[PDB]
């Protein structure tokens, strides 16, 4: 997080990018996990459609 | 950190993410083990001795 944006990166060097499915995958619901944060996750397919 | 090292074995991190509590209660537990097996056996420390 940049103070105000979310992004992800490699481990070893800075290279922020947006949040798309194409580099996160998905498993379950948000609540077992401790320290979950909610954010827009962008797709790539609906913009085109 | 321990979910680095747990993508370093072959599993995903979501297992470490989901099973938190456990894990940290089976670590504490082998913890609390290892003294017991040191005093108890007198034997432990021939190699120094």
């Amino acid at each position: 997080s940049n103070g105000t944006h979310w992004f992800v990166t490699q481990r070893n060097f800075y290279e922020p990018q947006i949040i798309t499915t194409d580099n996160t995958f998905v498993s379950g619901n948000c609540d077992v996990v401790i320290g979950i944060v909610n954010n827009t996750v962008y797709d790539p397919l609906q913009p085109e459609l | 950190q321990m979910a680095y090292r747990f993508n370093g074995i072959g599993v995903t991190q979501n297992v470490l993410y989901e099973n938190q509590k456990l894990i940290a209660n089976q670590f504490n537990s082998a913890i609390g083990k290892i003294q017991d097996s040191l005093s108890s056996t007198p034997s432990a420390l021939g190699k120094l001795q």
